[PDB]
RNA sequence: CGGCGAGAAGGGAAGUGUGUUUCAAAGAA
RNA sequence: UUCUUGGCAUAACGUUGUGUAGUUAAA
RNA sequence: UGGGAGCGAAGAUAAUCUAAUAUGUAACUCCGUUCAUGGAAAUCAAAAGAGCUUUCACUGAUUGUAUUUAUGAAACGUGAAAAAAAAAAAA
C-alpha cells in the first residue's frame, strides 16, 4: 500500500521481516532465476556457512579419488571459491526435484 | 444387510511402509496366517505382506451437541484434542486444514480439520 | 477486553447485532448480581443481603429441551446489639455473605459505618448510619433508648420530642385495648 | 527530586509487616479482582461462537500449565540465595 | 500512573519523526535488541516423523 | 572532528520456544 | 513385434452421514 | 416512540414431530429521547503499525452458527462526515 500509494502516508513505513514460508518462496524463486531483494536472517547465514563447507568437502572426494588431484589450465580461466560453493549449494537444495535429472 | 460369515483379515507390508491390503477368507481357517508377495509403492519393489492380528463408547451427533451445549463430559473430546496435538498437527507453517487451534477472538475458521 | 471484573468478556468486541439479539436462555448456571448489573430487589433493600438477591436459572436434558425457573436467596433471622444506637434490633433479615463481611469489618456498627454504599447495596443500612450520626450529634435523645425506627424519618429527627410522645401514646392505646380484649374472654 | 521526595514519604515506615490477607483487603479498597473464566465462558454468543469448544478449553489448559513453569523460574532464585 | 498515556506519547513520537528526531525518550535506547526474525525455527513435525519412518 | 543523569512500577495480555511487542485495572465539557 | 493375467459370483457387496483411516517442505 | 431495563407464551415455517426461526416478538411495569446515550486503553494488531466515543458506504450476504426449514448491519482493513484532555493551590 505504501509503495503503490506513497502520497497517502505522511511518514513512510519500514520494511518488515519475512517468515519461514516467505523465505522459502524467495529462495525457491532465486533458483528459478529471479533477482530477489530481501534482508537475510542470522540462522540462515550461520547454517549456510557450514553447509557450503560440507558440500565442498563432499565434492573434493569425487575429484581426488579419480586421480585428478591437481587442477590444470590457465589460472585466469578456472572457477572461483564463491561460485563453486554457490553451485554446490544449489545442487544440494534441488536433489528432491525433477530438475536434478536435467543437470 | 449382508449375511456373510466370512472373516475380515488385514495384510501389512514387511517394509514398515505403512502399506496395507484388504481381503477375505473362510471362517474355518481361523488359525491360519496369510502371506503374499505384492507390489509396494513405498519402495518400488515386491515385498512380503503378512496377515496382522488386528483387534469403545462411540460418539454421535446428539452426544456431540449435548456436550457442546451443556458442557458435560468434555473429557471425551479433550482426549481427541490431546491425541491430535500430540500427533503432528496444528503447525503454523505448511498447513491449511488446521494451521492453528483458534483465531485471536477464539473461533475455529477451518470447518474441515 | 476492558472491565474484566464484570461479566461479558466475549460480548464487548462483537457486532451490534449480536448484542441486540443475545438470548438469556443460553446460560445454565446463575451469575452474580453485582457482575451482571441486575437491579436491587425490594426484599434486598429492606435487609442486609450483601451479595445475595433473587436470581434465575435454566435446565437442559438430553432431548435438547430448555426451561427457566425462579430461585429465592437464603435469608436468616437474627438479633444484633448496636452500642451506638443503644437499642436492640430484633428480627434482622441477614445472609451468610453479610455475616462474613461483618467479621472482616469488625462488627455490626463498624460494618455499617465503614462500608461504601455500592458494596452495602442496602437502604436500611444507610438509614441506620444516618440515625447513628443523629445520635452522635444529639447525645441527650440517645439516652432514651427508643427504637432506631422512630427517628428514621427526617421529620422525626427535626421534632424528636413529638416522636417519643406519640410513640408512648400509641403504646398506651394498644395496651388499653389489649387489656379489655383479654378481660372480655377471661374464664373466671 | 529532593523536594519531591520530601513530600512523597511512604505510609509504612517504622511499622511491622502485614499478612497477605490484610494486603488483599487493602487492595480490595481500590481495585477489584477479575471474574472467574468458568463463568465468563458462558458469555460466548451461540450465533458466532461455540459455547463449549474442546480446542478453546485445551488452549486455556495449556496456558494454565505454562503459568506454573513461569512461576518456578522466579521461585528458584530464593532457594539459590 | 503517568500524567500522559502511551497513546498520547505516540503522537509526540510521530511529531519527533516528522521533525527528523528519531526517538530519544526511550526505555532502552543505548541497548541492543535481538530481532524476532533472527530466531532459528524448528519447522513442522511431519517432516521429522517421515524421516524417522524412512530410517 | 558528537561517547556511561545508561532509564519508567516488576504487574496485565499475546504460542503454550517469546533474547519479542504493547499496556497500566486510577481523574472532569 | 510382444504366445498369459487386475479373479469368483444363475442373489452383488446398503447410498449419504457419523466414527475410524488417509493427505498438505505451497502462488 | 420497533430507543433503554425486568419478566416474557402461542398461532405460523420445517408440507405431521425435536432443535431452530418467528423473537427475546406480543401483553404488563419503569426511564422520557442530542442539555441524550456513550466514553479518553492493563484495547487491537504481529514483527509493519493504528491511537477516546458516535453516523454512512464498501469490503460482504464473505467468515461463522445451522440443515430436514434459516439466520447473519461478524472481526481486521479502506473512503467520507463531524473532531474535544482536563478551566484546575488560594486570595
Amino acid at each position: 500500500r505504501a509503495h503503490i500509494k506513497p502520497y497517502k502516508f505522511e511518514v513512510l513505513p519500514k520494511t518488515a521481516r519475512p517468515n519461514l514460508e516467505m523465505v522459502h518462496y524467495l529462495e525457491k524463486m532465486r533458483a528459478r532465476g529471479c533477482v530477489v531483494k530481501y534482508v537475510k536472517p542470522q540462522w540462515l547465514i550461520d547454517e549456510e556457512k557450514s553447509l557450503k563447507t560440507e558440500l565442498a568437502e563432499f565434492e573434493a572426494e569425487a575429484l581426488i579419488a579419480k586421480g585428478e588431484a591437481i587442477e590444470r589450465g590457465d589460472p585466469d580461466l578456472r572457477e572461483s571459491v564463491d561460485d563453486l560453493q554457490q553451485r554446490l549449494l544449489k545442487r544440494f537444495r534441488l536433489r528432491e526435484t525433477r530438475a536434478a535429472e536435467l543437470l | 444387510r449382508s449375511r456373510s460369515k466370512r472373516l475380515f483379515v488385514q495384510l501389512k507390508s514387511a517394509a514398515m511402509t505403512n502399506f496395507c491390503y484388504v481381503t477375505r477368507k473362510s471362517p474355518e481357517k481361523k488359525n491360519f496366517r496369510i502371506a503374499l508377495r505384492k507390489y509396494d509403492p513405498g519402495v518400488n519393489k515386491h515385498v512380503m505382506f503378512y496377515e496382522a492380528r488386528l483387534p469403545k463408547k462411540q460418539i454421535t451427533l446428539s452426544l456431540q451437541r449435548y456436550i457442546r451445549w451443556t458442557g458435560k463430559q468434555v473429557k471425551l473430546l479433550l482426549d481427541k484434542v490431546e491425541k491430535a496435538w500430540e500427533y503432528g498437527r496444528f503447525q503454523k507453517y505448511f498447513d491449511n486444514q488446521a494451521p492453528l487451534l483458534t483465531d485471536r477472538r477464539g473461533r475455529a475458521v477451518p470447518r474441515y480439520k | 477486553p476492558k472491565n474484566l471484573n464484570l461479566w461479558g468478556k466475549y460480548l464487548r468486541l462483537v457486532g451490534r447485532g449480536a448484542r441486540r439479539g443475545f438470548k438469556k436462555w443460553q446460560v445454565i448456571p446463575p451469575i452474580p448480581v453485582k457482575a451482571y448489573g441486575r437491579e436491587p430487589s425490594a426484599a434486598s433493600q429492606t435487609g442486609l443481603y450483601h451479595d445475595e438477591d433473587f436470581n434465575y436459572h435454566t435446565k437442559r436434558t438430553f432431548s435438547m429441551r430448555r426451561t427457566r425457573r425462579k430461585i429465592k436467596p437464603n435469608v436468616f433471622r437474627r438479633t444484633f446489639t448496636s452500642s451506638l444506637l443503644n437499642v436492640t434490633i430484633p428480627n434482622v433479615r441477614v445472609t451468610t455473605s453479610a455475616l462474613h463481611a461483618m467479621d472482616d469489618m469488625g462488627g455490626f456498627d463498624a460494618y455499617i459505618l465503614r462500608t461504601p454504599p455500592q458494596e452495602l447495596r442496602s437502604h436500611m443500612g444507610e438509614r441506620m448510619r444516618q440515625v447513628m450520626y443523629y445520635y452522635q450529634d444529639q447525645p441527650a435523645i440517645r439516652d432514651w433508648g427508643l427504637p432506631w425506627k422512630v427517628f428514621l424519618k427526617v421529620a422525626s429527627r427535626r421534632d424528636p420530642f413529638y416522636a417519643c410522645y406519640r410513640h408512648n401514646l400509641r403504646k398506651q392505646q394498644y395496651e388499653a385495648d389489649l387489656r379489655s380484649r383479654v378481660r372480655s374472654f377471661s374464664p373466671y | 527530586m529532593d523536594l519531591q521526595n520530601e513530600l512523597s514519604v511512604h505510609w509504612r515506615t517504622d511499622r511491622p509487616p502485614l499478612p497477605d490477607w490484610t494486603q488483599k483487603q487493602i487492595q480490595l479498597w481500590q481495585h477489584q479482582d477479575p471474574l472467574p473464566e468458568e463463568l465468563q465462558i458462558w458469555s460466548r454468543t451461540k450465533d458466532y461462537y461455540k459455547i463449549h469448544e474442546e480446542r478453546f478449553l485445551f488452549k486455556l489448559k495449556l496456558k494454565k500449565e505454562r503459568a506454573q513453569a513461569k512461576q518456578e523460574m522466579k521461585q528458584q532464585r530464593r532457594r539459590l540465595e | 500512573p503517568p500524567r500522559l498515556s502511551a497513546r498520547y506519547q505516540a503522537d509526540v513520537k510521530k511529531q519527533y519523526l516528522m521533525n527528523n528526531l528519531p526517538w530519544v525518550w526511550q526505555k532502552d535506547f543505548y541497548e541492543g535488541k535481538m530481532h524476532f526474525g533472527d530466531r532459528e525455527p524448528l519447522g513442522p513435525k511431519v517432516w521429522y516423523r517421515k524421516a524417522f519412518r524412512e530410517e
